[PDB]
């Protein structure tokens, strides 16, 4: 299952 | 992706503890949170809990996660009357999907200092029965006869707190006397 | 034994030519199981392993969303970074992300990873404690600040320690036959020679899994490191790997050299002689 | 914040309608939910960003679009009784750390088979009990709005021309007055408690006002009774001293 | 930093003439990812060539695997043409059944 909270750099 | 909130209603005397429970389905839920909703307004974020923690608390609110049982909870201690609201338990499947449950109406009942129940008949400015001043212990039963209307109890505040429920019917001799037939005691004025 | 799940994302900007190319692949150990490509037709996360094919539609719907989230995040990052370094609009640049977890033999948490790289060089990575960041340059520091403020680490930690692990166990269990296996290498030796004084001796290792292997040539018992041609472990295409080491031997010396193969499937390390 | 218009809407099966949702927070993600008694909130459609849209749990009957990051309009192409609900719009900014979602105020919508069903309210106040005044030293006036359909109403109390909030209590939701009927009329009651002293002062004027949301200046109405348009219907009472 | 491809042409199973096998081309340790790879038969480009999904190693370099079915023959010559920005000309690697 992938991560659910990527954030912009 | 279902979030089940059994128990649609819940009343708790002021000062006491209110615990709202929740259960869910998919193992794909990674974030858990709670929303509180006031009447005629949109839901407000209330508190969250990460997939790995067990308990979490922001002043008076404590959330409990128990992934083994897929059950989340919220403890409101000490509960205040301003807390009455429908509380929605939610969970996300990533940050772009929120899944709510059925919600639960919390009714925090104020403590009545000196009560004296009574049903009064009021007449038009140009008859409705008012059952007021009762204890937050008395539940208020609705209409028995389809042609007679009874409202659900509410609480009014003065800068004094009172409990009231209204009864009316366009019938012949419908009288306050009978009106609120189901659970009460005292003061049937003349 | 230990196990691990890892996701690798690559986004290359296409100034003029269109939106950045985005590929995302996930692996459980050395086996790829899911994929996604922006230039593909489906626009959905696809199964690249038979054991994952059994997963419900909700999985594919939920995974397509999140992966697409990963896509959008990088599209933004490419430009964000172009700004940080003050690079041209016309240049193709790359952004790469890798993240995953490792479970021990007890199948419990061991280590969590998350690394971002821009243009082939490290940019920012989450420290082993899963609470802080290692930023390369000044740019990386800006991002570091952003992420510390948004409490990103605290969410990754809950993913790596919890959900990543939980899912790996699931995958391992549903993919038992494939994932929980050890194919030892089927070794042998060849002898090439195009001259009357030198003959090349090649030692092989084929059909092995996982991919970890140590292949070494020795002469009379002395490591032959600097005189050995070692090819990078290569995939067979059917779920196993290949590899070979080769030394140039002066005629007559054949009996002096020994190949040494080390691999998890081998109870005791092998030694092959040209006999 | 997140604003959404209109607040109340009445449609007849077959009419199209678009719900407006605007957010001024530069949030990239916006969503549309609907609350029904039996099942909390449910997602209709959501947008992860400008130019992108995707369906949720209950997407049938609604269309949605996102040509701007500021607006996310919900279209009902041809109304149906089932779409009778309270709609909420929400926004968040995921890729920036804002996972926590923000909800607009919500818009009530009711759809009927025939517009002849829409009826304005008939409000009337009932004066305090002589017994109550005597017995408790407080006076409770009770407002009673009845006969209205749809239940889109806002009842407020006004004393001496100025609105009042203290001492008032008003039902959270109107009660259907003919439960067996689909096109049922609603009723609403409210209370305003003041001291006996205050009620017994002829200078004080009490007024229960109820604002009804009905037909528009464009809705067609070829009938003999007054068009059940959006209007305010009040009733009043004067400080006595019996 | 531009790192050039490490090319390897080989077959999946031991090359047995007249017997079905797969021709593999593996390029790795390169950067950037834009890379052109053709499998050839006697100089002629092979039509239906498949490939793996782009990924990378611990040092961020990329690796891809191009494959196609094929029946090895004593008389047919197979190759792998690779092109990348590090290469001033397309690198041609012939298939030797002993590598």
């Amino acid at each position: 299952l992938l991560f659910g909270y990527p954030v912009y750099v | 992706q279902q979030v089940k909130q059994n128990s649609p209603s819940l009343s708790v005397q002021e000062g006491r503890i209110s615990i709202l429970n929740c259960d869910y389905t998919n193992s794909m839920f990674d974030y858990f949170l709670w929303y509180k909703k006031y009447p005629a307004e949109g839901p407000t974020f209330l508190i969250s809990i990460s997939s790995i923690k067990d308990k979490n608390a922001d002043g008076r609110f404590t959330v409990f996660l128990n992934k083994s049982a897929k059950h989340l909870s919220l403890h409101i201690v000490p509960s205040q009357p301003g807390d009455s609201a429908v509380y929605f338990c939610a969970a996300m499947e990533g940050a772009q999907k929120l899944v709510f449950g059925q919600g639960t109406r919390l009714t925090i009942n104020p403590n009545i200092q000196n009560p004296d129940p009574a049903v009064y008949q009021l007449r038009d400015s140009k008859s409705v029965c008012l059952f007021t001043d009762f204890d937050s212990q008395t539940n208020v039963s609705q209409s028995k006869d389809s042609d007679v209307y009874i409202t659900d109890k509410t609480v009014l505040d003065m800068r004094f707190k009172s409990n009231s429920a209204v009864a009316w019917s366009n019938k012949s001799d419908f009288a306050c006397a009978n009106a609120f037939n189901n659970s009460i005691i005292p003061e049937d004025t003349f | 034994g230990s196990h691990s799940m890892r996701y690798f994302f690559t986004s290359v900007s296409r100034p003029g030519r269109g939106e950045p190319r985005f590929i995302a692949v996930g692996y459980v150990d050395d086996t790829q199981f899911v994929r996604f490509d922006s230039d593909a037709a489906s626009q959905r996360m696809e199964p690249r392993a038979p054991w994952i094919e059994q997963e419900g539609p909700e999985y594919w719907d939920g995974e397509t969303r999140k992966v697409k989230a990963h896509s959008q995040t990088h599209r933004v990052d490419l430009g964000t970074l172009r700004g940080y370094y003050n690079q041209s609009e016309a240049g193709s640049h790359t952004v790469q992300r890798m993240y995953g977890c490792d479970v021990g033999s007890d199948w419990r948490f061991l280590r969590g990873y998350h690394q971002y790289a821009y243009d082939g060089k490290d940019y920012i990575a989450l420290k082993e404690d899963l609470r802080s960041w290692t930023a390369a340059d000044m740019a990386a520091q800006t991002t570091k600040h952003k992420w510390e403020a948004a409490h990103v680490a605290e969410q990754l930690r809950a993913y790596l320690e919890g959900t990543c692990v939980e899912w790996l166990r699931r995958y391992l269990e549903n993919g038992k036959e494939t994932l929980q296996r050890t194919d030892a290498p089927k070794t042998h030796m060849t002898h090439h020679a195009v001259s009357d004084h030198e003959a090349t001796l090649r030692c092989w290792a084929l059909s092995f899994y996982p991919a970890e292997i140590t292949l070494t040539w020795q002469r009379d018992g002395e490591d032959q490191t600097q005189d050995t041609e070692l090819v990078e472990t290569r995939p067979a295409g059917d779920g196993t790997f290949q590899k070979w080491a080769a030394v140039v031997v002066p005629s007559g010396q054949e009996q002096r050299y020994t190949c040494h193969v080390q691999h998890e499937g081998l109870p005791k390390p092998l030694t092959l002689r040209w006999e | 914040g997140v604003t959404q218009t209109p607040k109340f809407q009445v449609l007849k099966t077959g009419q199209s309608m678009t719900l407006q949702c605007a957010q001024d927070m530069n949030h990239e993600y916006m969503s549309w939910y609907r609350q029904d008694p039996g099942m909390g909130l449910r997602l209709i459609h959501y947008s992860v960003g400008a130019g992108i849209t995707d369906q949720g749990e209950v997407p049938n009957g609604y269309n949605v679009s996102r040509s701007t990051t500021e607006d996310f309009p919900l279209r009902l192409l041809s109304a149906a009784p089932s779409q009778t609900s309270v709609y909420f719009c929400a926004s968040s900014y995921p890729g920036g750390g804002f996972y926590e979602q923000y909800f607009g105020p919500g818009t009530r919508l009711t759809v009927t088979e025939d517009l002849k069903n829409v009826f304005p309210p008939e409000v009337a106040v009932f004066e305090p009990s002589e017994a109550e005044i005597s017995h408790t030293q407080k006076a409770t006036l009770v407002c009673l709005a009845t006969g209205f359909y749809p239940d889109h109403v806002e009842l407020s109390w006004w004393v001496n021309g100025k609105e009042v909030h203290s001492g008032v209590s008003t039902d959270p939701q109107p009660l259907k007055e003919q439960p067996a009927l689909n096109d049922s009329r609603y009723a609403l009651s409210s209370r305003l408690r003041v001291s006996a002293t205050f009620w017994q002062d002829p200078r004080n004027h009490f007024r229960c006002q109820v604002q009804f949301y009905g037909l528009s200046e464009n809705d067609e109405w070829t009938q003999d009774r007054a068009k059940p348009v959006t209007q305010i219907v009040s009733a009043e009472a004067w400080g006595r001293a019996d | 930093i531009q790192r050039t491809p490490k090319i390897q042409v080989y077959s999946r199973h031991p090359a047995e003439n007249g017997k079905s096998n797969f021709l593999n081309c593996y390029v790795s340790g390169f950067h950037p990812s834009d890379i052109e790879v053709d499998l050839l038969k006697n100089g002629e480009r092979i039509e239906k060539v498949e490939h793996s999904d782009l990924s990378f190693s611990k040092d961020w370099s990329f690796y891809l695997l191009y494959y196609t079915e094929f029946t090895p023959t004593e008389k047919d010559e197979y190759a792998c043409r690779v092109n990348h920005v590090t290469l001033s000309q397309p690198k041609i690697v012939k298939w030797d059944r002993d590598m």
